């Protein structure tokens, strides 16, 4: 069960910085991350300095998506902690992205069907002949 | 006209200047011709090519300029 | 001694030994033979 | 604090040389690509890249220090031995006024002997602008027989220095406990290395002030001058020279310092006949330095409960705004060598430039003020060294922040507070640089436009509309009225650059006061602009190294990387290495502007020959109404002063023109690298490799083009090389034909 | 007479340049006594300068309206005259030396392609092998032509291309 | 956006995913030797085009190639 975003979640103790949180975050979108973080500890922020983190699930949020994938990968690095992602649009609609499979896209989950791929040797593509349409960047099969 | 008669004693002129930024010495420095105010020498080589083909009047130049404007339109 | 002779195959050897031989030879030829600009015949 | 070394930590053997790149396990496997060699070269000194053993890193650094000082001592010995064997030092010594210094004589091979300029003294050779003859004259040297022994001593000391390096690396390799003795390192550098050396050199200048001040400046031939040992021991001699001696050394025991006035004297200034300064002032200054740096090295608790350590002092400094500051800066320094190196190079280059500024207007030697060439040489040399040192400090700051940094134990609220507003500083300095560019460079555009439009009465000028500074003039006023008003015991002012009294030695004015007008105002604003832009580059490289607004995962990519990828429109020159790359160019620009200002001021409003009626300078005062326009720098300074560098093929100065053209060449050559990439070059190498494989002559090592980082490195290297070499050739061929 | 140039002895500008150089040398040669070192240095310099100007004018080298020597590089003008040494034989000498060098380097780089890790041999050379091959290449024109007729230098199109 | 493709030349090393900074591509069934995974691009609204996935892909020739397309707020990495 992919968990959905929950407002009114406490935040880690930190002073402030000058990264992100601009006009884009108010009228376009903002991204959210949540993760366990037991054993209240010290961590580093991708757009700031060092901060403390209580035990129990805690939630953060930033401006760009990579600003949270960096934290997910960090959490991989040291102690096995398992955060998640969230999307937000102007209408308030929320979308869950990472990890949809729940098993961290680097590992397969029981079964799905992927797109944007073709069974052809590297190269051996089509010459610019018969490619006058050019459809932006061709999938070569659609 | 000042070029066809004695093409050795004179030099070409390209266009004039209405720039208010020039000072009094500037108007006195860009006045090689003497028949008008500040001017600029003509380095296009158009006098020679226009006189070799045959031209000794400014009206003959106005005519061609109007003709070229018409063909452009 | 062995590792030293092996070390003596790198930049600090021919590339130094070479081009030292050559600079010396050219300088000596230009010193004994002062100013050539054309062959004897 | 104690000593802690290990016995035979690394056995001495020529094996590890047979495997280049052993220090990097990635390189030790083998050179399968031509990039292997360049990485071998670019990483041999990268001690913290070999392994994370900071003990081994500290040992490597403490050994490379001796490795450098050995070369330093062999260099000084080589200078002394050049002065000894082949030079006109005796001829110069018998007649310093007209004879010029020469210590290099070329070999007759292909006509290069023309470089042996006729300098007199019965000897011909290459003129030297290093300043060793004037430095040696202040030591009572009378003949060449002394420099031989001095060079012998220097070479023995250099051999012993390499010995000590090998000893402390392979026989007495210390531990981190000894290296991290900040208390001991300070109280022995500050007190011992500085105080003891200063006291020894002051005692030296005190007992060598006889020849220079009295005998050398009385027409006495150096052979006629009694040797220094004949001055030291005989009490009758030092009683005849200075009456303050032979008293009995009584005033120094009871501290009744009243009779010591013939050798510790405070005068200031110089005689327009003696050319140089006096040794008594330098002796008193060195005694002051010795006492000061010896007492200062005694303000730290080490063992016997006397004093206070550095950690307690750092802990007892906190304020309302920051709070809990200076928490782990002691560990900041004791942990990484890069932090200490960056902190040192920070003000090391700045103090080098300050030494340049204190040398050009205060020549601390005899018979060199008239030598208009040595001053420019040393001034520009030290300023470029200072610029490089400052840029290197900017680089090593980011180096520290990359490898040796973690805000957990070295945590400090000061550093994180600086980081938390790392963007407002950059934005405001951007705005300030825009201000200075529109307000210091646009003025030259306005002046050119006004001079071209035929309105000279509207151009900025000391005659049309004055824009000269007064604050610097008020500082010069406070220094001028300082004697007898705010400096009672003082005789003269700080320097003769603002106090009239045109001092001339043999026609050539040794010193004339320097004016400050609209031109100096504009040029100092240009200097501030360039320096602020350089600091902007360096600081924006240092801060945006751990994290940024675009790429958060920036620390893992390291310190030396060209980019991240052509994504988000394009990422290029984002690493701190690239910011140091650009800071090198900006330091070049700033230092070049400053040195051109120096040269042209000194040649227009300072230097010249004095006639019966006043002084006739080199140039006819072309500094007033030429600096106010960019064309002026090409009107009377660059165009005018370049005649010698291009007209010196007929004399021994042709090598200057050769270096001139070659530096132009290498500069454009650097442009080649700076404007190109690798794709084109790699594919061209591909086709060339095709051409090779047809005859089966290609190499086994895969020939690849240079790395992007190495491409930019070669670019900047050739660029600064060409620039500095061209400017060197110019300033060194122009100043010989005018002095 | 070729190209309007005249033999370099009959050039008034050439002799004027020689006199100019000698005057410029003597004006600062008169600064020193005949016993000191700089004087002997200038004496020897003048010696080999006069030798420059004397030895050039033999077997014929054309100087132009400027009096300076001008090399003739066409075979055929160096023939039918005496100019084969201006640049005709130096061409063959450089070709010989460059052959020599390339031959030795190629045979080295080939004989190293057989042992394990040849890359090492390119950063740690085989000094005795290089010395042996260095003293065996001065017949390379013989070995090159017949190694060409042999075919041991043409690779039978087994290399990496893209097209 | 950025048209990303994955050819049949692949071994399923799971490296171009533990290297992608934006978690764009997935790895779902493939019939391999020891790991048996193949990469796929189900979504591209967040792909910036950094070509970090092309550096870690050890396939010769590369299994993934980013066809550079048009830019957006996500594709330009704009926090504003
Ligand atoms: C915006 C200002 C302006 C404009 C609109 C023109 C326009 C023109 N110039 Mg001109 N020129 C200018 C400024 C300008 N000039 C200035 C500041 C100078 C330096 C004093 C010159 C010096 C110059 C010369 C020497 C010549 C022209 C000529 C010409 C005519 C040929 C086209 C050309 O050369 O393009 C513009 C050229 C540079 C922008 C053209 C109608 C040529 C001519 O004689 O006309 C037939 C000619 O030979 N110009
Ligand atoms: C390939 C490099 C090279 C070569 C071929 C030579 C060759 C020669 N050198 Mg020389 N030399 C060199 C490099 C070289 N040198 C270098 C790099 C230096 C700097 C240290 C010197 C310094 C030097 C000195 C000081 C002297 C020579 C001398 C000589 C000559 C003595 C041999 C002789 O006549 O015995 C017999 C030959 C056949 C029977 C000789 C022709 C001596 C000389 O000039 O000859 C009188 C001599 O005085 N050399
Ligand atoms: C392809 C370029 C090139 C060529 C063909 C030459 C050719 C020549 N140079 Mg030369 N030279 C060059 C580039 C070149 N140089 C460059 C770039 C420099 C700058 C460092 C020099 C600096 C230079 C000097 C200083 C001298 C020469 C001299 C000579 C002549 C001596 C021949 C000799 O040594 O006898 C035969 C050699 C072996 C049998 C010769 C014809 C010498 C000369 O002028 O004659 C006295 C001379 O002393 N060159
Ligand atoms: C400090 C670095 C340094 C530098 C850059 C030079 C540079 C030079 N030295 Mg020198 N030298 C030095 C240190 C140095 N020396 C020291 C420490 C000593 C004491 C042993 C000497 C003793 C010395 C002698 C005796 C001679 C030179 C000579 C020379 C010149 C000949 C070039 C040469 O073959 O050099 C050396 C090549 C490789 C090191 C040259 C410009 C020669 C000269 O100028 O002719 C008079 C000469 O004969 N040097
Ligand atoms: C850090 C201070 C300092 C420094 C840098 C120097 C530096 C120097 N001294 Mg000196 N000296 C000093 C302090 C200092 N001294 C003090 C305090 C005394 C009093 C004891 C002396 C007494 C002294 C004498 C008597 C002599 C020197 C000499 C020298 C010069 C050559 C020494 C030599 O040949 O090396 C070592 C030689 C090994 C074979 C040299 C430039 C010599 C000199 O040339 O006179 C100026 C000389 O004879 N010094
Ligand atoms: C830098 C270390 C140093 C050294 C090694 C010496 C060594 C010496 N000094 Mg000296 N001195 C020094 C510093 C030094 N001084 C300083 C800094 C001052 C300034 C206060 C003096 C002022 C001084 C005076 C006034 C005299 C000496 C004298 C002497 C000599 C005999 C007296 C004595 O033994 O003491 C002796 C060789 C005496 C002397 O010249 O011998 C006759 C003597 O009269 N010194
Ligand atoms: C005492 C002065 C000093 C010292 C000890 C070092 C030491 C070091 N520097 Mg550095 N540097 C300095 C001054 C200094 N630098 C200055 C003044 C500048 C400004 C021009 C630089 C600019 C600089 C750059 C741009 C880089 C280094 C780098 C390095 C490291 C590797 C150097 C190497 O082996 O590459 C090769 C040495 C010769 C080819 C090394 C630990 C490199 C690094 O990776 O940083 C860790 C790096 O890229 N330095
Ligand atoms: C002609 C060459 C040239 C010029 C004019 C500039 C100009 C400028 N550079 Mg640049 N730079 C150059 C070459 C040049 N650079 C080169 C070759 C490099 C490679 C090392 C760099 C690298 C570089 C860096 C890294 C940076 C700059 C920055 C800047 C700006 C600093 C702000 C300022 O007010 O300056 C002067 C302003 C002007 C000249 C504007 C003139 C406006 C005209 C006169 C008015 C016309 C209006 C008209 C009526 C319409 C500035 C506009 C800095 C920046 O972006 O700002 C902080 C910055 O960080 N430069
Ligand atoms: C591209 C190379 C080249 C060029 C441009 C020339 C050009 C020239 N050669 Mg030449 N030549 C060459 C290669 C070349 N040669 C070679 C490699 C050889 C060696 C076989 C000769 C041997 C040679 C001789 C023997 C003569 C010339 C002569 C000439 C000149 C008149 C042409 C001629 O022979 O009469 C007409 C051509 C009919 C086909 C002419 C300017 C002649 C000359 O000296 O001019 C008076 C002359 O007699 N050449
Ligand atoms: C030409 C060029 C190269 C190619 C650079 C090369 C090929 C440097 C190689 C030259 C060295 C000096 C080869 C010398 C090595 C010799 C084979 C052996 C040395 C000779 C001995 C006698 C020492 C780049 O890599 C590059 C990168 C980024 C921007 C622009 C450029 C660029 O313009
Ligand atoms: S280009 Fe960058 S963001 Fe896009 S799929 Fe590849 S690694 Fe991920
Ligand atoms: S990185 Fe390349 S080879 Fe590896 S799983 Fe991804 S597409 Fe396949």
């Amino acid at each position: 069960k992919q968990p959905e975003l929950d407002p009114d979640t406490p935040s880690p103790i930190f002073g402030g910085s000058t990264g992100g949180l601009l006009r884009k975050a108010q009228v376009e979108e903002f991204y959210v991350i949540t993760w366990e973080s037991p054993k209240e500890q010290i961590f580093e922020m991708p757009t700031g300095g060092a901060a403390i983190m209580r035990k129990g699930p805690n939630l953060l949020k930033f401006a760009r998506k990579e600003q949270c994938m960096a934290l997910t990968t960090q959490l991989r690095s040291k102690f096995r902690q398992t955060p998640c992602f969230y999307r937000v649009y102007a209408d308030g609609k929320v979308q869950y992205l990472h990890p949809k499979d729940g098993v961290y896209p680097e590992k397969v989950n029981a079964g799905r069907v992927g797109v944007n791929q073709n069974m052809r040797s590297i190269g051996k593509n089509v010459d610019p002949i018969k490619v006058v349409k050019f459809t932006g960047s061709e999938p070569f099969e659609i | 006209e000042q070029w066809v008669t004695d093409p050795i004693h004179v030099r070409p002129i390209a266009h004039a200047i209405w720039d208010p930024h020039f000072g009094q010495p500037a108007v006195e420095a860009f006045t090689r011709g003497g028949a008008s105010g500040p001017v600029n020498i003509a380095t296009s080589g158009v006098y020679q090519w226009w006189y070799t083909i045959g031209l000794r009047s400014n009206q003959e130049l106005y005519v061609s300029s109007v003709f070229l404007a018409l063909v452009s339109a | 001694m062995k590792d030293f002779t092996t070390y003596l195959s790198t930049a600090p050897v021919v590339g130094l030994g070479w081009a030292i031989f050559t600079s010396g030879l050219l300088i000596e030829i230009n010193r004994f033979f002062p100013d050539p600009l054309v062959f004897s015949f | 604090v104690k000593i802690a070394v290990d016995r035979n930590p690394v056995e001495t053997n020529f094996e590890k040389w047979a495997k280049p790149g052993h220090f990097s396990r990635a390189l030790a496997k083998g050179p399968n690509t031509t990039t292997w060699i360049w990485n071998l070269h670019a990483d041999a000194h990268d001690f913290d890249n070999h392994t994370s053993d900071l003990e081994e890193i500290s040992r490597k650094v403490f050994s490379a220090h001796f490795g450098q000082l050995g070369i330093i001592l062999i260099w000084l010995s080589g200078m002394y031995f050049h002065g000894a064997r082949f030079s006109n030092y005796e001829g110069w010594l018998s007649d310093p006024t007209h004879i010029k210094p020469s210590a290099q004589v070329v070999w007759p091979i292909v006509g290069q002997e023309i470089l042996n300029g006729d300098v007199g003294g019965g000897f011909q050779g290459i003129q030297i602008t290093s300043g060793f003859f004037q430095l040696w004259r202040a030591s009572g040297i009378t003949s060449e027989l002394q420099l031989y022994s001095t060079a012998i001593g220097g070479l023995v000391l250099a051999a012993a220095c390499f010995f000590a390096g090998w000893f402390h690396y392979h026989k007495a390799a210390p531990k981190l406990e000894w290296f991290q003795n900040v208390e001991s390192m300070l109280n022995h550098h500050l007190a011992g290395l500085l105080g003891l050396g200063s006291l020894a050199w002051a005692g030296h200048q005190i007992h060598v002030s006889l020849p220079v001040n009295k005998l050398l400046d009385a027409g006495v031939d150096p052979k006629e001058i009694p040797l220094p040992h004949e001055f030291l021991l005989n009490q009758s001699i030092i009683a005849d020279l200075y009456p303050s001696f032979s008293k009995g050394l009584a005033p120094f025991f009871t501290l009744n310092w009243a009779e010591y006035s013939d050798f510790l004297t405070f005068k200031g200034g110089l005689n327009p006949v003696t050319g140089g300064l006096w040794l008594s002032d330098t002796a008193h200054h060195h005694l002051a330095i010795a006492v000061l740096f010896l007492v200062a090295g005694h303000q730290y608790r080490t063992n016997w409960g006397i004093g206070h350590s550095i950690k307690d002092i750092l802990e007892s400094h906190k304020g309302p705004f920051t709070g809990n500051g200076h928490a782990g800066l002691y560990e900041i320094l004791t942990t990484s060598w890069h932090a200490q190196l960056a902190i040192n190079l920070a003000l090391f280059g700045s103090l080098s430039i300050i030494v340049a500024h204190h040398m050009y207007a205060m020549p601390p030697y005899p018979y060199l003020a008239t030598d208009y060439g040595t001053q420019l040489s040393l001034f520009t040399h030290h300023m470029w060294i200072g610029g490089f040192c400052v840029v290197g400090a900017g680089a090593h700051a980011a180096i520290f922040m990359v490898r040796d940094y973690d805000p957990t134990n070295n945590y400090n609220n000061l550093l994180d507070r600086v980081i938390r507003h790392r963007d407002a500083i950059i934005s405001h300095l951007n705005w300030v640089s825009i201000f200075l560019g529109f307000h210091s460079f646009g003025l030259y555009i306005h002046n050119d436009t006004m001079s071209a439009l035929g309105r000279p009465q509207d151009m900025f000028s000391d005659t049309a509309i004055q824009l000269q500074p007064v604050f610097a003039q008020w500082i010069q006023n406070t220094h001028f009225t300082a004697p007898q008003l705010t400096a009672p015991n003082a005789l003269a002012a700080t320097s003769l650059t603002w106090g009239g009294d045109v001092v001339a030695v043999g026609g050539k004015v040794a010193m004339m006061p320097i004016a400050l007008g609209t031109s100096d105002f504009l040029v100092h604003h240009i200097h501030a602009f360039t320096i602020h832009v350089t600091v902007l580059i360096l600081l924006k490289g240092v801060l945006f190294a751990r994290s940024s607004r675009l790429i958060p995962d920036k620390a893992n990519l390291g310190f030396r990387f060209p980019c991240d990828g052509p994504g988000r429109g394009g990422t290029c020159q984002v690493s701190a290495w690239d910011h140091v790359f650009l800071g090198l160019f900006w330091m070049y620009n700033s230092l070049s502007i400053v040195i051109f200002h120096f040269s042209w001021k000194m040649q227009s409003d300072v230097w010249g020959t004095v006639t019966d009626s006043g002084v006739s300078h080199i140039t006819g005062g072309n500094f007033a109404q030429s600096a106010n326009t960019i064309n002026g720098w090409l009107r009377d300074f660059l165009w005018a002063q370049s005649s010698q560098v291009i007209q010196s093929y007929g004399s021994a100065l042709s090598a200057y023109g050769l270096m001139f053209l070659g530096a132009h060449f290498v500069w454009a050559f650097s442009l080649m690298f700076l404007f190109s990439g690798r794709g084109y070059w790699q594919e061209l190498i591909e086709s060339i490799v095709w051409a090779h494989n047809k005859l089966r002559v290609a190499p086994s090592i895969q020939p690849r083009a240079l790395s992007i980082t190495q491409g930019r490195a070669v670019g900047v290297a050739h660029y600064l090389l060409g620039g500095i070499a061209t400017t060197w050739s110019f300033f060194l061929a122009r100043i010989i034909a005018v002095g | 007479d070729i190209a309007g140039l005249t033999p370099c002895s009959e050039s008034k500008a050439y002799n004027k340049l020689e006199r100019k150089e000698l005057k410029v040398l003597d004006k600062r040669l008169k600064q020193y006594e005949p016993g000191s070192a700089p004087y002997l240095a200038l004496q020897a310099t003048k010696e080999r300068t006069e030798n420059r100007f004397k030895t050039y004018a033999k077997q014929g080298l054309l100087c132009g309206n400027d009096g300076l020597p001008h090399l003739i590089s066409d075979p055929g003008l160096a023939l039918r005259f005496n100019h084969a040494g201006e640049v005709f034989i130096p061409t063959f000498g450089f070709l010989y030396v460059a052959g020599y060098i390339g031959h030795v380097g190629r045979q080295y780089i080939i004989l190293s392609k057989e042992d394990a890790k040849p890359t090492d041999k390119e950063i740690i050379l085989d000094v005795p092998l290089a010395l042996k091959l260095a003293f065996q290449g001065w017949a390379w024109p013989l070995a090159s032509i017949q190694e060409l007729r042999n075919g041991s230098l043409l690779e039978k199109d087994e290399n990496i291309t893209v097209s | 956006a950025h048209v990303v493709k994955i050819y049949d030349t692949c071994i399923g090393c799971t490296q171009c995913v533990r290297a992608c900074p934006l978690d764009v591509l997935e790895m779902v069934p493939w019939d391999g030797c020891k790991a048996a995974q193949m990469a796929s691009s189900p979504r591209t609204e967040d792909c910036v085009g950094c070509k970090r996935c092309e550096t870690a892909c050890p396939t010769d020739f590369l299994s993934v190639r980013v066809y550079l397309g048009n830019e957006s707020t996500r594709s330009l990495g704009l926090a504003y």
